[PDB]
């Protein structure tokens, strides 16, 4: 009950935001009331969590749940670039409460094709916090959720990291072939696998580029 | 023992 | 859409109408083969005469009596519509004989 | 632009020519000095003929369909002598 | 001119025909020991029947039977990579 | 001492050898006279004359009204199995395309064909052939939700109790989901327009959907619900397949007492009504003898399913469905009875059988297989250990190998990673590792099995507790590391008395792997204790092992129907 009153003025514009610091206050909270006026009692403990997932997997009457979208939103609205008022070290204090309230979510599968489609946008367009908190990133959900969770999503990553030594490998092919080869601008590529990225979506238009590529 | 049930 | 026939005689249009469109405007492609006036003619489902001003969705022929593989019947008039055939009967077979 | 189809019994079953190119027999019709377009289909019954041109309707619409396409019912009784157009149509 | 790149193998089924996973994705063998300690490795093999299958079912169906699980023809490398 | 055959059987005789000329005519016998025809057809060997006539619904509508003689239809369905023709699916074909065309018909053609839609798609049901049992059920399910009335929502019902009896033998689990939430949409404008369904078959179903899917906790919820709902006016088959499944959810949450009141009433509730050669009395055995399974009753465990696979025999034919999953049982009953023997004769027989029935009638990536194929990979791995020759060892070890990842990965595309099932197969592996050498292979299997099978089941599990134990047995002999195995030998040890007291098969191994861990280090104050362990478990056990089967221990039962539901409910 206190737990949906957290999460009842759903700020449209902060929606993410607001919902993981209202879990994370209620969690907080009486993680400390379970410990500082009782005993630290697993049944008590239990109750908090068979509690807490029941507000975050809230699913209105003919309708599917907000859970698995706002935190995949939460985490790209804050590892973007665009928000510089916080740094690596903010982040990963942050992050890490970021798995309490992600050890709530029933349904964690549609969780990761939000969060991978969502960073699939974020990493190529080449905006990120750093590199390295993406790979932290990856490798807390990979010790909280499972192994083969983050899969694919470990493939998101180790992508680019492989591309800058295959760009320089190109940069070592073009200038050791026989003739003289230019491509007439400055080509930078990274390259994806097809069973790990998301995309593939629905390529039914063809293209030709003319001779200048 | 044996092994697992089933 | 809606697809229905219409028979006066022995004709059959296979024609084709959204689930909103009216009754007015399905007279015109009737008048291309007829070469009747719209207002001359006049269309009955059921034994019941159709109104211009309501659609074909108002009138009970919905999509799913009107599916492509089994559509809705109505008639037209300006009834002497003429059944089609009688098709062979088949034995049942597990009937006794 | 309209292909008009006569039966045994003389019932008629003008269509829309573009529901007419699944079958090719029908196109015959067409062609030749045939080019409404007068039509003999004699030894072909109305009733039958009732779900020959119906099939058209259904033939058109589901042309590329996202959705799964039902089947067209076909009865039982009417399945021997429907079977005889579908091969003298090509359809 | 910066540019995507997404990379397929040749294989067309797109399907291993001995551990029925997704070609691109990892076997069964290093989808369950290591994932990412082994994964660097988890090649595919082609052979004269043209079926692209993951080294390690390859050659753990080399182990006991030398022949195509597809087709009954006697399985020769062709290309690796 | 030679009595004339009755005019009756003579005269079937005197028409079926001028069968051809009076085809026709057959079909205008009565009902008990139609049957019979058929059954000597069968009897003669002329299955393509038997066939010939059976692929038409209508004629197989007639037969399947002889309710005395369904035993006999399904030994004749199987035979045309066998015999080529598919007969099963060609009926499932012929009344799903009859059944579109009266859709725009009356109620009153209408509510015929979900009657002849009932006792055709229970009987494939019966038979087995749950994937065209499915396509007779998904058509006259469709039927129901046609035209709004109250007997449509009625019949709609049961349609879905019986779409998902079909798709929990078939593995289509992932389906299962839907067909329970669309149950609920007429259930529930059922229940408000004043008639309160009974939801104790329908929740029923759950009991084994997500038992199969190892959903113990969810399974053991929802057969406290299905329990609830039973009432004496239920139909015997209903009210058995409640207490058959909801039986099983009590063996895997660790509860013995309960669950041996439910299933052996179940038992007996069967035999009474059906009989003892009856199918339904042998799905009984099948969950029963999963009792004595688990519960150490090892001796009478191999003989459940043995008669429960001649039950299943007798009625079934030859390739069924039905009766792979009655070798299959016995195949690993037979595992685990053997195994200080090592007679695996006829285990890897039923195994073989089990690969050899399902493989000709279920598509290859069925998962079926997957459990079918994982305990002929247990036979193979036993049976290369106790080969003299290496050279074979080496060859039946990796066939096993190819088993158990073939049957992982599709217990992986169908139940998720984090299963029991995708559990139970770590632990396989980890074993199977330790036979193939692969040491560090095999530690990363075993550390994979118990931080899975233990994450969801939790700390106190059977299954958790084996886990243990096959890596407990791997840290004594080939990582040498024994501090590791001194810490979970003693695991193994304290949940192996808690439930199944000192003589347990398992505790043996247990028992042995700490003098064996003793002995390396010199210690011999416990090595002597633990001998005279030992002692008292080759008696103790022994002193109450004598040869008792199940079918007399159950016996007539002073339980009734109410007494077993009421004492189980309320604790
Ligand atoms: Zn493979
Ligand atoms: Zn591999
Ligand atoms: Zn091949
Ligand atoms: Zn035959």
């Amino acid at each position: 009950d206190e737990g949906l009153r957290a999460t009842s003025n759903l700020t449209q514009e902060n929606m993410p935001t607001l919902f993981v610091e209202s879990v994370l206050e209620v969690h907080g909270k009486f993680v400390q009331l379970i410990n500082t006026v009782l005993n630290g009692d697993q049944h008590f403990m239990s109750a908090l969590d068979k509690a807490l997932t029941s507000v975050v997997n809230y699913r209105e009457p003919k309708s599917v749940c907000k859970a698995p979208e706002l935190l995949a939103k939460y985490c790209d609205n804050l590892l973007k670039k665009s928000a510089k008022g916080m740094t690596e070290n903010e982040v990963e204090d942050r992050l890490t409460s970021f798995i309490t309230v992600f050890k709530y979510i029933d349904d964690k599968d549609v969780f990761q094709k939000f969060y991978a489609r969502m960073l699939a946008k974020r990493l190529i367009h080449g905006l990120s916090m750093s590199m390295d908190s993406e790979e932290a990133m990856i490798n807390k959900l990979k010790q909280a959720c499972g192994y083969e969770f983050t899969s694919k999503l470990h493939r998101m990553y180790t992508d680019m990291s492989v591309s800058a030594d295959l760009n320089n490998k190109f940069n070592n092919f073009i200038k050791n072939q026989d003739t003289v080869i230019d491509l007439g601008i400055s080509f930078q590529i990274y390259v994806l696998q097809a069973g790990a990225w998301p995309l593939t979506q629905a390529p039914s238009s063809t293209f030709a580029i003319p001779q200048e590529l | 023992n044996k092994g697992p049930a089933a | 859409d809606v697809f229905l026939m219409i028979r006066r005689h022995k004709t059959t249009i296979f024609t084709d109408a959204k689930e909103s469109s009216t009754v007015f405007e399905l007279k015109r492609i009737v008048e291309g083969i007829l070469k009747r006036p719209p207002d001359e003619q006049r269309l009955y489902k059921d034994d019941q005469l159709l109104d211009d001003g309501k659609t074909l969705g108002e009138c009970g022929f919905t999509s799913q009596t009107a599916r492509p593989q089994a559509p809705a019947t109505v008639g037209l008039a300006f009834l002497c519509i003429e059944p089609f055939s009688s098709p062979p009967e088949l034995p049942d077979v597990m009937k006794p004989q | 632009m309209y292909v008009k189809l006569i039966s045994s019994d003389g019932h008629e079953f003008i269509v829309k020519r573009e529901h007419a190119l699944t079958s090719g027999t029908i196109k015959a019709m067409l062609s030749g000095p045939g080019q409404t377009n007068e039509v003999n289909f004699r030894e072909i019954p109305s009733h039958v003929l009732s779900k020959v041109c119906m099939y058209f309707t259904y033939k058109v619409r589901y042309t590329n369909s996202s959705t799964e396409i039902p089947e067209f019912p076909i009865a039982p009784e009417i399945a021997l002598e429907l079977l005889m157009a579908a091969n003298f149509l090509d359809c | 001119w910066n540019a995507v790149a997404l990379w397929a193998w040749d294989i067309v089924v797109d399907n291993c025909a001995i551990c029925r996973n997704h070609i691109m994705d990892l076997c069964i063998e290093c989808q369950a020991n290591q994932a990412s300690a082994t994964s660097e490795e988890c090649t595919v093999a082609w052979g004269v029947c043209n079926h692209a299958f993951h080294f390690h079912c390859i050659s753990r169906w080399l182990k006991t039977r030398q022949v195509c699980p597809l087709d009954n023809r006697e399985w020769e490398f062709q290309k690796y990579g | 001492e030679w009595i004339p055959e009755t005019l009756y059987n003579t005269a079937i005789s005197a028409v079926v050898d001028n069968y051809i000329r009076s085809r026709r005519d057959i079909r205008s016998l009565p009902e008990n006279i139609q049957f019979d025809v058929y059954y000597k057809l069968y009897q003669q060997g002329r299955l393509c004359q038997l066939g010939s006539e059976f692929c038409e619904l209508e004629v197989f509508a007639k037969v399947l009204r002889a309710l005395d003689k369904r035993h006999l239809l399904h030994h004749c369905f199987q035979a045309l199995m066998d015999h080529g023709v598919k007969v099963a699916s060609v009926l499932a074909y012929s009344f799903s395309r009859r059944c579109s065309y009266i859709a725009e018909s009356d109620a009153a053609v209408k509510e015929k064909a979900i009657q002849v839609g009932f006792v055709l798609g229970g009987f494939l049901s019966d038979a087995g052939w749950y994937s065209d049992a499915e396509k007779v059920f998904l058509s006259c399910l469709q039927l129901c939700t046609l035209h709004d009335e109250m007997l449509h929502w009625f019949r709609a019902v049961e349609c879905c109790v019986r779409l998902l009896h079909v798709r929990n033998g078939n593995c289509k689990y992932h389906l299962g989901e839907e067909t329970f939430k669309l149950a609920q949409t007429y259930m529930d404008k059922l229940s408000k327009h004043g008639q309160q369904a009974n939801k104790a078959a329908l929740y029923g179903e759950l009991c084994a959907l997500l038992f199969a899917k190892s959903h113990y906790d969810e399974a053991y919820k929802w057969c406290i619900e299905a329990m609830k709902e039973i009432t004496a006016g239920l139909p015997v088959k209903v009210v058995v397949d409640v207490l058959r499944q909801a039986s099983k959810a009590c063996v895997v949450k660790r509860e013995f007492k309960k669950a041996e009141q439910l299933i052996k009433h179940a038992v007996y509730l069967a035999r009474d009504h059906f009989g003892s050669k009856h199918p339904k009395y042998s799905d009984t055995l099948l969950d029963y003898g999963f009792y004595l399974l688990n519960v150490d009753n090892i001796c009478q465990s191999v003989a459940i399913y043995q008669a429960a696979l001649d039950i299943r025999q007798s009625v079934f034919g030859g390739k069924n469905i039905h009766v792979a999953t009655a070798h299959e049982d016995l195949a690993y009953s037979s595992y685990v009875h053997q195994y200080s023997s090592g007679k695996f004769d006829n285990a890897l027989f039923h195994a073989e059988r089990a690969i050899g029935i399902i493989t000709h009638i279920l598509p290859e990536d069925h998962l079926l297989l997957a459990s079918s194929k994982r305990v002929k990979a247990l036979i193979l791995e036993e049976i290369a250990i106790d080969c003299h020759n290496k050279e074979t060892e080496q060859r039946l070890l990796q066939e096993a190998h190819d088993l158990h990842l073939s049957s992982l990965q599709l217990a992986k595309k169908a139940f998720g990673e984090f299963n029991v099932q995708t559990a139970k197969h770590y632990g396989n592996l980890g074993r199977l590792y330790q036979s193939m050498r692969k040491f560090k292979e095999a530690e990363e299997m075993h550390i994979k099995a118990i931080q899975i099978k233990e994450q969801l089941l939790g700390q106190e599990d059977y299954e958790v507790a084996l886990s243990v134990g096959h890596l407990a047995s791997l840290y004594n002999y080939d990582m040498n590391q024994y501090e590791n195995a001194e810490k979970l030998y003693l695991r193994s040890i304290a949940i192996g008395k808690k439930l199944f007291g000192e003589g347990y098969s398992g505790l043996e191994y247990d028992y042995r792997g700490l003098i064996k861990l003793y002995n390396s280090i010199g210690n011999y104050e416990k090595v002597f204790e633990y001998h005279n362990v030992l002692s008292n478990w080759n008696r103790l056990r022994d002193r109450q092992y004598s040869v008792t089967d199940a079918l007399e221990d159950v016996s007539t039962s002073p339980q009734s129907t109410e007494e077993v539901v009421q004492s189980f409910l309320i604790s």
